[PDB]
């Protein structure tokens, strides 16, 4: 039978899906963990992973004199350990002074590591992000400011070194500070890897920090010259170093799925104990072999699969031989003698960083893998004779060596041992080849930049300019996506909108110096609700929407819907009118301009919503209230299209008998002037403190313009031959009432602030007589603006083809003294994506939240940007 | 591993011991915590923050609650996978069926 | 339905196993909760003379 | 023929359940 063939096909598919789920679940406990971001501050001016690379690549010895600015011969120091941007993290100067520099260093480094992971650290709030820190308590506070005693408690708790990161960034995964002495940061990496492999966290920070505020570790085997001569015959002790090093890790399957760039992969990790060693502080070769083999077993690898080790290599006579013996036994056998394990130690460059040493070594090996070179380990006069180097294939990195990647991925071990006896070994593997579909570019893609202060914004522009000059970079759309989706929008904002070449660079240089530029938009961001403004007459222009119909599929879809709704009440095609096709009527007719403006405003409002802008309220002017009521959910598209189409056709009998004029006078003075004409004239609208429109018969208006010519009053005749909002629309009252019959006025989903009543209105009240009243009586736009400002509205977006009420709104905002701001959508002869992006970037600049993925695309090839330009200040308790 | 997550340290230590056993890293584990106050510092510092009960009693969930108070102690557990306790013939005192750790995140203050 | 133990209460073994949660919160924000369950009830040796 | 495919699925389902329970 045929049923068995159909049954087998669906049954074997279920078996294939089940076996895959079994394989993925079994291997989850040993899944590779992607390293997606890193950050560090280490001796010798190191403040980034590339700075660390440039130090080891150039064989630099960072050991130098003790600090002169701490109230205390050479060692590895962070001379700027007290430099912190307290303002950035919401910390007061009093709280920052009594805060342990280890906590402060872990905050800036963690923010940077998330930025280098291509993650906006602010978008990590509410996520299952864990924080694992290896740290020990130091003598920063044994003298603190008065009242700052509460801050001294949390400010010097080792537990808060991890917890503070989770508090400041709103992370919900566990924050654990661990202390396994000089193996702490590598054990924290192992715990972050276990947490990710158990599904406890989605992402995690793993790192360590060391600060020596007082001279103490130097008093308690030290090298006389202060240099850690790792595995050298002249090895005569270790020396201590200050530092911070953190990583952002994630399950490799999640990094591939989320499109994060993988720097390297933690293939395996293991932790163990020396156990019964010959003394508590003494290392154990058998236990170090056991931890190396556990890391290999966990990685599913053998000794010959690992090319190099970043050894613990402190430079002590006790430790160095023991470690080399364990490396010779665990890694030196069962491998080609001509492919020996290469051994080196970052401690020869900067010193023993204690809790932070292990992850500082992981950062060094990730950079060695990405650069394809194994750098030299300093001060090796000869390989120490306390080791039998002939008993295994293990060689020291006495000079730099190239690292090939043709045959298989580069792999390296990183070790960390402690005085308390707990050991850690991690196995790193090169990031796999990332398979790139090339999406098209978006024209005039805005480049966003922001910072907490104006000085910091200038530094962001300066650093981004230097970054792009020193590095060949991808297309401007990839840089735009990285700036808009991988960086936090702070208070002081700037956007660069241009489709030309040779313009973004000089604009950044102008932004860095504080000067203006044509493509540069600046402003301070705002709390505050948003209002979509829908004017009536005046926003149209011949050719509006035609560029957007060709280049915006979203706008084309909304216009098409508007066309389907208008067809049942109109004898023309909306698409044909907007495009100006052969046979279509133009905007000279009231019955085509009002329904076309309705569709442009509705579609531009839906387009703003598509780009992530959802209005808290909507306001309309005369006809504009039909579009506003539709967006408000009160009127359906078919019902709103009916009212605007039939109401504008009802106006036709009034053609030529009247008009409208704008006066630069307040309402009371305009009403005082209009008196000698009685019902022939009416106050049509009151838009601002010095903007009133008057409407009536074409005879009384010509006489009124003659009167305004005698008195010093600015008066401009509106180009329309209908007297809307005047006693004349009483002649078409029954037809205007018929225009809105058979409508179902529904309740509002977004508040509609009526310009008929000056207050919010229930959508069910937008009945036939309401639409007659809207056309007949004064548009109280200023009063309704004043009500919106009073109810917390600070962003007004005119969803129009050209700004009409922007000056009036700004005039009202100035009268009330509010921080509010106004932006349009398109301008006359500028209805393209360049202008749409300029309006979006301008609105973003004022503090409105734009979904830049809807504008620039969901995914692009990642582009690493510089990290935040911290404006650090000195904070050091003087003892 | 020595854990410091302040007043949740030993319970976080138990969570980690449980996960270490679930991942096969350990066959058996010790999980616990210890507190000795050789100096009177915790009393002088937290009473300044008015976090301590004047009479010294932690009146858990009472209307009269007016602060906490410090105690010294040591408390340890020996844990093992339930399947290994049954196989090894060990007497099971109780089972840790579920465990979890997390963060307050963005709370109304660090403390 | 959460009541304080203002007085001791008997904890019956019948029906299902006894279960209890344990909480520990910290000043640094890291929380912990553990769920304990009663030892399973599914858990003839002749003597050895003069057993030391 | 489908008895072997169904037998394999019954084994894999049990192995998936007991592996998840072990975690």
């Amino acid at each position: 039978e045929d049923r068995l063939r159909d049954y087998l096909k669906r049954a074997t598919a279920d078996l294939s899906r089940v076996r895959r789920q079994l394989q993925e679940t079994e291997a989850a406990s040993r899944e590779p963990i992607a390293i997606i971001g890193m950050a560090c501050r280490l001796p010798g001016g190191v403040d980034s992973p590339e700075g660390l690379w440039e130090l080891v690549d150039s064989g630099t010895d960072a050991i130098a004199g003790f600090p002169l600015d701490r109230g205390w011969k050479e060692a590895g120091f962070l001379y700027d350990a007290g430099e912190f941007d307290a303002g950035f993290f919401g910390i007061s100067p009093r709280e920052a002074v009594s805060m342990d520099p280890q906590q402060r260093l872990m905050l800036e480094a963690s923010w940077e590591a998330f930025e280098r992971a291509g993650l906006d650290p602010a978008r990590q709030r509410g996520t299952a992000t864990g924080v694992f820190v290896g740290a020990t308590a130091t003598g920063y506070v044994s003298e603190v400011p008065e009242g700052a005693e509460g801050f001294a408690i949390t400010g010097n708790m080792t537990a808060v070194t991890s917890g503070r990161i989770s508090y400041t960034l709103g992370l919900q995964g566990p924050a654990v500070t661990i202390d396994t002495a000089c193996s702490s940061s590598l054990v924290a990496l192992h715990l972050a890897c276990q947490s990710l492999r158990q599904g406890e966290c989605t992402t995690a920070l793993a790192g360590g920090v060391t600060v020596m505020p007082t001279p103490t570790a130097f008093t308690e085997g030290l090298a006389p010259d202060g240099r850690c001569k790792s595995f050298a015959a002249a090895a005569d002790g270790t020396n201590w170093a200050e530092g911070v090093a953190v990583l952002v890790v994630e399950r490799l399957s999640d990094a591939r799925r989320n499109g994060h760039r993988v720097l390297a992969v933690v293939r395996g990790t293991a932790i163990n104990q020396d156990g019964a060693s010959n003394g508590l502080s003494a290392p154990n070769d058998l236990a170090q072999e056991r931890v190396i083999r556990s890391a290999l077993d966990n990685a599913g690898l053998t000794a010959s699969d690992v090319d190099a080790v970043e050894a613990h290599g402190t430079g002590t006579t006790l430790g160095d031989p023991i470690e080399a013996q364990a490396l010779l036994a665990a890694y030196g056998h069962e491998r080609p003698a001509h492919r020996p394990l290469r051994v080196g130690s970052l401690k020869s460059n900067i010193g023993h960083a204690g809790p932070a040493a292990g992850v500082a070594g992981v950062i060094k090996m990730v950079m060695a893998m990405r650069h394809g070179v194994l750098p030299r380990s300093l001060h090796i006069d000869e390989p120490t004779p306390q080791v039998d180097w002939s008993s295994g294939a293990v060689t020291l990195l006495t000079e730099p060596v190239d690292w090939p990647d043709s045959d298989r991925p580069r792999r390296a071990g990183v070790s960390a041992f402690g005085i308390s006896g707990t050991n850690a070994h991690v196995i790193l593997e090169q990031a796999p080849t990332q398979d790139p579909q090339p999406a098209p570019p978006v024209p005039a893609a805005p480049w966003l930049l922001s910072a907490k202060t104006p000085a910091a914004l200038r530094a962001q522009a300066r650093r981004l300019h230097t970054h792009l000059a020193r590095h060949p970079h991808p297309d401007p759309t990839d840089i735009a996506h990285a700036l808009a989706t991988t960086r936090t929008p702070h208070e002081h904002r700037a956007a660069l909108v241009t489709d030309d070449h040779g313009t973004r660079g000089p604009a950044l240089a102008a932004l860095a110096e504080g000067a203006p530029d044509a493509c540069l938009i600046s402003g301070t961001a705002l709390k505050g609700r948003t209002v979509f403004v829908f004017p009536g007459q005046g926003s149209q222009w011949t050719g509006m929407g035609r560029e957007l119909l060709h280049t915006s599929p979203e706008f084309a879809a909304y216009i098409a819907e508007c066309e389907t709704a208008l067809n049942d009440f109109v004898d023309w095609s909306l698409t044909d009118v907007l495009r100006g096709t052969e046979g279509a009527p133009g905007y000279d007719r009231v019955d085509v301009v009002q329904p076309a403006l309705f569709a442009v405003m509705v579609s531009l409002a839906r387009l703003w919503q598509h780009h992530g802008i959802h209005p808290d309220a909507v306001i309309g002017h005369s006809q504009g209230e039909i579009a506003a009521a539709h967006i408000a959910g009160a009127l359906s598209l078919q019902d709103a299209a009916r009212i605007v189409a039939l109401r504008s056709q009802a106006l036709l009998p009034l053609a030529g008998l009247g008009g409208m004029t704008s006066l630069a006078l307040p309402h009371d003075q305009a009403l005082q002037l209009i008196q000698p004409w009685g019902q022939d004239l009416s106050i049509a609208s009151v838009n601002g403190p010095h903007s009133t429109v008057v409407s009536g018969t074409t005879h009384a208006l010509d006489e009124l313009h003659t009167t305004c010519d005698t008195q010093g009053v600015r008066a401009r005749r509106i180009p329309v031959d209908y007297a809307s909002h005047s006693a004349q629309v009483e002649s078409i009252r029954d037809t205007v009432l018929q225009a809105a019959t058979g409508i179902n006025p529904q309740p509002t989903t977004i508040p509609l602030y009526s310009t008929v009543t000056g207050q919010p209105i229930d959508g069910t009240q937008l009945d036939a007589d309401y639409w007659y009243t809207n056309l007949r009586h004064t548009v109280r736009f200023e009063e309704t603006t004043r009500a919106l400002l009073g109810s917390g509205h600070r962003h007004f977006i005119e969803t129009t083809a050209h700004p009409v009420l922007a000056l009036a709104l700004e005039e009202t905002i100035e009268a009330t003294g509010s921080d509010a701001r106004v932006t349009g959508t398109l301008r006359r002869d500028h209805g393209d994506l360049t202008q749409l992006h300029t309006a979006l970037a301008t609105a973003w600049t004022h503090g409105i939240d734009v979904d830049w993925t809807a504008v620039l695309g969901d995914r692009r090839t990642p582009f690493e940007l510089p990290t935040y330009a911290f404006q650090r200040q000195r904070y050091w308790l003087e003892p | 591993v020595t854990i410091d997550t302040a007043c949740s340290s030993s319970l976080v230590a138990l969570h980690l011991a449980c996960q270490s056993l679930r991942q096969g890293e350990c066959t058996t584990a010790l999980a616990g915590g210890v507190t000795v106050m050789p100096t009177p510092t915790a009393f002088t510092e937290f009473s300044r923050q008015r976090g301590l009960a004047p009479d010294g009693r932690c009146k858990s969930f009472a209307a009269a609650a007016d602060g906490t108070n410090w105690a010294e102690g040591v408390a340890v557990l020996v844990v093992e996978r339930l399947s290994d306790a049954r196989r090894n013939g060990h007497r099971v005192l109780a089972v840790v069926r579920g465990t979890a750790i997390n963060q307050d995140g963005a709370s109304n203050g660090l403390s």
